[PDB]
């Protein structure tokens, strides 16, 4: 199956090497997967994925000139499980209202991007455990009061791995049930506010490998079962309530 | 060629299964591969990777959450497929 | 999962073409399971086919019009295994563009 610029394969759509600056409006409303690869898209407009009650995954990968994600791009998507934004060299701006109520969001991947701020997830309210995997975004330097609140109603894994995080603010993980936290390879990060885990279910697994962190907060680590630093810890320390 | 690696499918979990009432699990083998990153790709990335890997994993396409014996809640897989890996990195 | 012969495409931007080179990389099968019991402290692990060791080799690349020949250095698998993709050196996706991808043609 075909359209000029996109292939309507079997409920799995691929816009590759595109003749687009905008996501087409005439995409079949019953798609399970949309892939945008090697595209010439500059913006992903508002309500881009509006009207897809069957959409399960959105892959946005290797888009050279993708620069902006408007408001309400990911909304009214009851079946959406996975968002993958990979390799957008010039994506410097995601609108603070891009993501909205995805009861089914299991996975959210943002990697090798130019964004300078962590996504605003406080409206997602996903009903399942979410894996938030934001990596290789060299321009993200800060996590702020209430960054992952409202993401999900449960256990959440945050891979804030390999960016340019240098400062985390108190209550960064407030209102969140921290299943796992990876802050590895953010090698300019050297301190954790003594109130980072304030109002949180505290990390069960905590990854501070390759940072300059040399101490942890006194409270919040009551459920720490594993600490990845230079080596891994568990029954190598009974004070894994530091 | 086909050296041996069983296909991704449903199997019964020996530890949570009981006679008359088994719970099933997705295990098996999926295809994957590594190869030199296309020059074109390196242009889409702020962080340069000379090698690219594509992989798929054996996971549960659909399941039921049932309770067994010792008060553990577990997933009873009903369908398998080779799909996205989330826990294979670094 | 074993070393296989593949054809990768090397492209010269200035010249608007690629040349094809035969080399050796990783491909095949690896075992993985999907847990039925979750210990938030004993999370899952998956393994992929990928290199255990690799070397670099160079190749001369034809010129054109107003651009002389050049050199290109590329990775060659020496040994594969089912392991974790090393995200320092590897791009761990579901799909890339493919080895023999070319912007022209
Ligand atoms: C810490 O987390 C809670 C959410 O779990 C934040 O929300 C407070 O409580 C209710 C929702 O449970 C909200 O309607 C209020 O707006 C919040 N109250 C306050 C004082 O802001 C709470 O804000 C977070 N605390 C901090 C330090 O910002
Ligand atoms: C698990 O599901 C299978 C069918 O997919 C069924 O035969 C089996 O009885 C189920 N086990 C439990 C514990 O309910
Ligand atoms: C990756 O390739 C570039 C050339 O494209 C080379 O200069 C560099 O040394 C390589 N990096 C590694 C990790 O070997
Ligand atoms: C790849 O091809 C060469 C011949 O060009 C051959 O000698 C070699 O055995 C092949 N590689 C493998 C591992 O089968
Ligand atoms: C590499 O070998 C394969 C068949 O073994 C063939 O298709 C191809 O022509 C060879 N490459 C070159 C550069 O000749």
């Amino acid at each position: 199956c075909h359209h000029r610029i996109c292939h309507c394969s079997n409920r799995v759509f691929l816009c590759q090497e595109s003749k687009v600056t905008e996501i087409p409006s005439d995409l079949p409303r019953n798609a399970i997967e949309l892939r945008f690869v090697l595209t010439k898209l500059r913006v992903i407009q508002k309500g881009a994925f509006s009207g897809f009650g069957d959409l399960e995954k959105i892959e946005i990968s290797q888009n050279d000139v993708l620069e902006v994600i408007e408001a309400d791009v990911f909304s009214n998507l009851p079946k959406l499980h996975e968002i993958r934004i990979e390799k957008a060299n010039n994506l410097l701006y995601i609108n603070p209202e891009a993501f909205q109520n995805l009861p089914n969001l299991q996975y959210l991947l943002i990697s090798n991007t130019g964004i300078k701020h962590l996504p605003d997830v406080h409206k997602i309210h996903s009903l399942q455990k979410v894996l938030l995997d934001i990596q290789d975004n060299i321009n993200i330097h800060t996590i702020e009061r209430n960054s992952f609140v409202g993401l999900s109603f449960e256990s959440v894994i945050l891979w804030l791995n390999k960016n340019g995080i240098q400062e985390i603010h108190n209550c960064a993980f407030n209102g969140t049930q921290l299943d796992e936290l990876n802050l590895s390879d953010n090698n300019n990060l050297e301190e954790l506010p003594n109130d980072v885990f304030h109002g949180a279910s505290g990390p069960v697994i905590l990854d501070i490998s390759r940072t300059r962190i040399h101490s942890l907060p006194s409270y919040g680590l009551e459920n720490l079962k594993k600490l990845r630093a230079r080596s891994t810890y568990n029954l190598k320390k009974l004070p894994t309530l530091e | 060629d086909v050296q041996d690696c069983p296909e991704c499918t449903l199997q019964e979990n020996p530890f949570f299964s009981q006679p008359g009432a088994p719970i099933l699990q997705c295990m098996g083998c999926c295809f994957s591969r590594a190869y030199p990153t296309p020059l074109r790709s390196k242009k889409t990335m702020l962080v340069q990777k000379n090698v690219t890997s594509e992989s798929t994993c054996c996971v549960a396409k659909s399941y039921n959450r049932v309770t067994v014996m010792g008060g553990f809640k577990v997933e009873n897989h009903t369908a398998c497929h080779c799909s996205t890996c989330y826990y294979h990195k670094s | 999962c074993e070393l296989t012969n593949i054809t990768i495409a090397i492209e010269k931007e200035e010249c608007r073409f690629c040349i094809s080179i035969n080399t050796t990389w990783c491909a095949g099968y690896c075992y993985t399971r999907d847990l039925v019991y979750k210990d938030p402290a004993r999370p899952k692990i998956q393994k992929t086919c990928t290199f255990k060791e690799l070397v670099y080799e160079t190749v001369r690349v034809p010129g054109c019009a107003h651009h002389a020949d050049s050199l290109y250095t590329y990775p060659v698998a020496t040994q594969c295994h089912c392991g974790k993709c090393d995200s320092d050196s590897t791009d761990c996706t579901v799909r890339g563009l493919g080895p023999s991808y070319c912007s022209f043609g």
